[PDB]
């Protein structure tokens, strides 16, 4: 009773915080025309992904945990899973796109204005969501992701129970498409950006003989990794070895991954312009 | 009456398409302001490259240098127009430490301080060219005129350990001029804009490459400081 | 001898002005009712410039307006339907002023280059390119379709004839580079103010300066002229905007607040003259009760400094152009 | 150049002046007389307003 009440309170606070932060950043971008910028379109895409997260898959999963069973229909189990995968992969790929945009802005400043335009920004944002949809809705709404052993068939036949059972192929493919490839891209581009920042710091020191880069990249990489790496590692493991990972650990790591959507406004919208916009909004 | 509205909408669409093309053209190029004294030798630099504009490109990047001259006024208010420029190129003669037309160097330092300490030019970086190094070397090497009389602070100055030299005395003088400019550069700024002191002679033809590199550094540092990376 | 005589005569001018001020404007004004709060909402936002806007001019018809920016374009707007009627490419990327001819046939622009260009809309080719100034132009106005007055970065303000392209008269005797200019609604008189803290009234026909007003402390950036033709308000880099009177020959009221420490870039008057709208260096512009000298409202919708402000002839709307690309029309 | 300045100041000296009370009264009378037909001063009706 008290233990369940605590989980309910924590999940309610989490969903409230996620929704509030994401609607705040979205309405700040929408209301003020100064915030509208090529990178802010990617920020808006990420905020929309986190908002649909907090609206659809956080409270439904909270109900699925607090109450033992899935009251809603089996089709709605499939739809909730599809929306969850869509939101996760869209958020991670949008983070990768933002990292790529920063890398292009810093590495090739002269051509950066040509490479990234409003029309190209819209094309990239739609392409990200198209990839996310082809990753999530296409294999899950249809019966591709369903496993073959007896447990998966029993779970999928019963309408009251809604859990996650997945083929090796789809588990590996979803993990690679969602996290590991964006992880590689983001790590590479941020290593290049850190090298450029260190080079400029050395140039300034050499010119004016009379730290900051480490903290920013540190938090940007650390939050995303500490939120999502354990879940995707156990996503690989639980199908590489069936008995390795228990269900409760898997769900807990999945929710720690969900928590990342709340932290995105704090990391990617701390600029003084955003601070002034938030002050004006409230 | 709806026909007039439709025709006006078509004209608006055509004008908007032309404006988009002009935006693609305009956002690509970079605009520079050339700002120096008349005797500084800016003519030499602009040649190697009421208002004079020069279109010079390098590495497929279009630079637009707007040298303003003939509007010789102590009060410069057209300077507020050059708030969106990539950089302000400053040309100063470093061989004029003893010319009163107080000294030319002191007038140039006052101009540099006024430009640096401008509310509108807070974010604009200044590329500094210390022209006429050969004449300065000839003047200091002769020893007829000593900087100590015109600049008392030249005394008690030793050559910086981290220096890239040539005669020791002329190098002392050159780095004194650089430090005199860089003190004004660093005292007021908060990291938004920097100064890039370059030593140029009338013979040097690589100033285009130097301006290209300095503009690249300026935009790179601007992007790095827009984020918390620097 | 001559300098001492000039100093004594300036003392006499000051004494004569002081002897004519029995009571201030606020003493008489404070009895009448205040204007009250004024709420103004951005009805239409004009988009399409690429760089900062310096000046605009409402057409004689309340709809059309023309604005120029450092982009290098002179866009003519249809404020009723928000459609770019014309977009004129410019020879020089830098422009400091605009002008809409009373007939609507011609449009003039001035740049940081010493040359102003007059465009024939109904024909968008350069009808005439007027040169002769030795400094940047700050403001241009149209008397008729053939006579144009320009104020430049030298001392002189000049009156041109477009057909012959010649400086008919030169208004000299000023001290600093002229930054503002305005015309009498029907009379030949016009006024101009510059960096020296002095706004001078001129006579177009005679070509001489009748009166000079030196109330301000810093450079004057804008002048609007009262609809009566018997007053004009100046804006300076000090926070004060001041209302001068031609017949009294000295200032009547000052518009400033302790909180505001930024300068004023453009001022204008309401059609009844009660509301002195002033555009400040901070990102918003303010509305003053020209009689009570107290603030009536504020217009805060701009992301950068308000470089130009104007009120249409009918008085329906106020359009302000800031250093961001957007023109905003308030009402 | 001082001769031109002193001549201009002398020309400015011989101009008639009216008391500030009269000028302020004229300005107040004008602002009262033209107050009614000011769209900015009195919020215009939505039907009469062209922009909105
Ligand atoms: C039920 N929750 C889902 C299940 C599997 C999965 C998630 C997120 C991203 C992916 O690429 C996945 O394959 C999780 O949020």
């Amino acid at each position: 009773e008290v233990w369940v009440v605590g989980m309910g309170i924590v999940m309610s606070l989490i969903v409230l915080a996620i929704v509030f932060g994401n609607v705040l950043v979205i309405t700040a971008i929408a209301k003020f025309e100064r915030l509208q910028t090529v990178t802010n379109y990617f920020i808006t895409s990420l905020a929309c992904a986190d908002l649909v997260m907090g609206l659809a898959v956080v409270p439904f999963g909270a109900a699925h945990i607090l109450t033992k069973t899935w009251t809603f229909g089996n089709f709605w189990c499939e739809f909730w899973t599809s929306i969850d995968v869509l939101c996760v992969t869209a958020s991670i790929e949008t983070l990768c796109v933002i990292a790529v945009d920063r890398y292009f802005a810093i590495t090739s400043p002269f051509k950066y204005q040509s490479l990234l335009t409003k029309n190209k920004a819209r094309v990239i944002i739609l392409m990200v969501w198209i990839v996310s949809g082809l990753t999530s809705f296409l294999p899950i709404q249809m019966h591709w992701y369903r496993a073959t052993h007896q447990e998966a068939i029993n779970c999928y036949a019963e309408e009251t129970c809604c859990d996650f059972f997945t083929n090796q192929a789809y588990a590996i493919a979803s993990s690679i498409v969602s996290f590991y490839v964006p992880l590689v891209i983001m790590v590479f581009v941020y290593s290049r950006v850190f090298q450029e920042a260190k080079r400029q710091l050395q140039k300034i020191d050499k010119s004016e003989g009379r730290h900051k880069a480490l903290k920013t990249l540190g938090i940007i990489m650390g939050t995303f990794t500490l939120c999502w790496l354990p879940f995707f590692i156990v996503n690989i493991v639980h199908v590489i070895q069936d008995n390795l990972i228990r269900k409760e650990v898997y769900i807990l790591l999945n929710w720690i991954g969900y928590v990342n959507s709340g932290f995105n406004p704090l990391i990617y919208c701390r600029s003084p312009d955003f601070r002034i916009a938030f002050q004006e909004l409230l | 009456q709806r026909n007039e509205e439709k025709a006006q909408r078509e004209a608006n669409k055509k004008i908007e398409k032309q404006l988009q093309k002009d935006k693609q053209v305009y956002r690509a190029t970079h605009r520079l302001l050339l700002l120096g004294a008349g005797e500084s030798g800016k003519s030499t630099i602009v040649k190697q490259m009421g208002i004079f504009e020069t279109k010079f490109q390098v590495d497929k990047v279009n630079f637009h240098m707007f040298d303003v001259g003939g509007q010789r006024d102590e009060r410069r208010k057209w300077i507020q127009c050059f708030n969106d420029v990539t950089a302000i190129i400053f040309v100063v003669a470093s061989s004029s430490y003893n010319m009163v037309i107080t000294n030319r160097l002191q007038e140039a330092l006052n101009l540099f301080k006024s430009i640096w300490n401008n509310r509108w030019l807070r974010t604009i970086s200044v590329i500094l060219f210390l022209n006429k190094q050969d004449l300065l070397a000839e003047k200091v090497l002769a020893g007829k005129s000593k900087i100590e009389d015109y600049f008392p602070e030249f005394a008690r100055y030793t050559t910086p350990e981290d220096a890239t030299p040539e005669d020791p005395r002329v190098t002392r003088a050159k780095y004194f001029i650089r430090d005199e400019f860089l003190r004004i550069s660093t005292a007021s700024g908060d990291g938004r804009h920097y100064c890039y002191p370059h030593f140029t002679c009338a013979v040097d033809t690589e100033n285009i490459r130097r301006v290209f590199n300095d503009c690249r550094d300026i935009i790179q540092r601007m992007h790095l400081r827009q984020y918390e990376l620097l | 001898q001559l300098r001492q005589e000039a100093e004594q005569l300036k003392n006499q001018i000051r004494d004569a002005r002081k002897a004519c001020a029995d009571a201030t404007l606020s003493q008489i004004t404070n009895n009448i009712d205040p204007v009250g709060r004024i709420q103004m909402r951005t009805r239409r936002t004009l988009r399409g410039h690429l760089a900062k806007i310096y000046a605009m001019h409402w057409g004689t018809d309340s709809r059309l307006l023309v604005s120029a920016s450092q982009d290098g374009k002179l866009i003519i707007w249809d404020s009723y339907t928000t459609n770019k009627v014309h977009a004129i490419p410019l020879r020089s990327s830098w422009v400091m002023t605009c002008a809409y001819a009373p007939s609507g046939n011609y449009v003039a622009c001035g740049g940081l280059d010493n040359i102003c260009s007059i465009y024939n809309l109904k024909t968008v080719r350069v009808s005439r390119e007027l040169a002769g100034h030795t400094g940047y132009l700050s403001c241009c106005r149209f008397l008729d379709d053939n006579q144009i007055v320009t104020s430049s970065g030298d001392t002189t303000c000049a009156l041109w004839d477009i057909e012959t392209g010649q400086q008919t008269t030169t208004f000299t005797g000023h001290t600093g580079d002229v930054m503002s200019l305005s015309l009498a609604p029907d009379t030949r008189l016009f006024v101009s103010g510059a960096c020296d803290a002095s706004a001078k009234l001129w006579d177009v026909r005679e070509g001489m300066c009748r009166q000079t007003f030196t109330g301000h402390e810093s450079d004057i950036n804008a002048i609007c002229f009262f609809p009566n033709g018997n007053a004009f308000a100046t804006g300076s880099d000090d926070a004060t905007c001041r209302l001068f009177d031609l017949r009294a020959d000295q200032e009547l009221m000052t518009y400033s607040h302790d909180n505001i420490i930024c300068g004023i870039t453009s001022v204008s008057f309401s059609k009844s003259g009660r509301l002195l709208l002033a555009g400040y260096d901070d990102f918003n512009c303010n509305v003053w009760d020209a009689l009570k000298a107290d603030r009536a409202g504020v217009l805060a919708g701009h992301d950068n400094r308000v470089s130009c402000l104007g009120v249409t002839d009918d008085g329906m709307a106020v359009a302000t152009g800031s250093w961001d690309s957007f023109l905003k029309i308030w009402n | 150049q001082a001769r031109k300045l002193v001549e201009q100041l002398k020309m400015e000296a011989n101009i008639d002046r009216i008391k500030v009370s009269k000028a302020a009264a004229d300005l107040m009378a004008y602002c009262e007389a033209h107050a009614k037909e000011d769209p900015l001063l009195t919020p215009v009706p939505a039907s009469e307003n062209p922009f909105r």
